[PDB]
């Protein structure tokens, strides 16, 4: 689940 | 009555649910013309992978979420994306237009493309919402309280996820008293509607799956909320 990571971890 | 606390908890989970694709927009366009299963099904994946970035942003503003474990995190958000998408298409199909408007949508919706097997089923969920009279408000905590439902699977710390979901509880609760006093049953039909959005979830890959189109293309993003491809 790399892109819905990206999307939480992102400012 | 609510608290100053619960007020300012209140205004804050309506302008991040407000952030979201207006009704009008969606309702517009399958009623403005048919189309095709084909169209309907590329239709369905662009809505829904919006649904998705939209709730990611929603979810990341819930007092608390961002203080969780980040596993904990991505298992909320896997756990309640398809049922967060089908209480909001719940909200759209229940909100009023014009005389004959809500007949044509139904039947553009009954001849989209999905097998007729998933179709009484999920006109069943959308009418016991539409009966229910919910406010927008209602919808906003609902959907939060969807999203953190500590009972979830994969999540290991429970009580950290309990401890966000009770404020949310109490101010629905509170919302029930005030704008339903005639009905003391109001708070317990709304959880009472969770049950029942669990049930698309399970059927969720299938209803996809069965859509009568040659070739099912999903996203990247698509493809990893769903259990597809
Ligand atoms: C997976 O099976 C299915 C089968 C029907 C739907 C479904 N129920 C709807 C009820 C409405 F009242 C409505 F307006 C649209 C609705 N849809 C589609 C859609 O686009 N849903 C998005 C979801 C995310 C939001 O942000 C916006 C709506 C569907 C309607 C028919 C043409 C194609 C698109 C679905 O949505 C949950 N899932």
């Amino acid at each position: 689940h790399q892109l819905l990571r990206y999307l939480l971890d992102k400012d | 009555e609510l608290t100053p606390d619960q007020q300012t908890l209140l205004h804050f989970i309506m302008d991040s649910y407000n952030k979201q694709r207006m009704p009008q927009e969606i309702t517009n366009k399958i009623l403005k013309e048919a189309f095709s299963a084909e169209e309907n099904f590329l239709i369905l994946t662009e809505m829904a992978t919006n649904h998705v970035q939209v709730l990611v942003e929603f979810t990341k503003k819930l007092p608390g979420f961002q203080t969780l474990d980040h596993e904990d995190q991505i298992a909320l958000l896997k756990g309640s994306a398809v049922e967060a998408m089908f209480l909001r298409s719940a909200e759209i199909f229940n909100k009023k237009l014009p005389s004959g408007h809500s007949d044509l949508l139904e039947a553009r919706i009954r001849n989209s493309g999905i097998s007729d097997e998933y179709i009484t089923p999920m006109f069943s969920f959308y009418k016991s919402i539409g009966e229910l009279k919910m406010t927008q408000e209602e919808y906003a905590l609902l959907t939060a309280i969807v999203i953190l439902s500590p009972d979830r699977q994969y999540i290991k710390d429970r009580e950290a996820v309990e401890k966000l979901q009770e404020p949310l509880l109490d101010v629905l609760q509170k919302l029930c008293k005030i704008h339903q006093p005639e009905n003391p049953q109001h708070f317990a039909c709304l959880l009472g509607r969770l049950t029942e959005l669990r049930t698309f979830n399970h059927h969720h890959a299938e209803m996809l799956m069965s859509w009568r189109v040659n070739d099912h293309k999903f996203t990247p993003l698509l493809c990893e909320i769903w259990d597809v491809q």
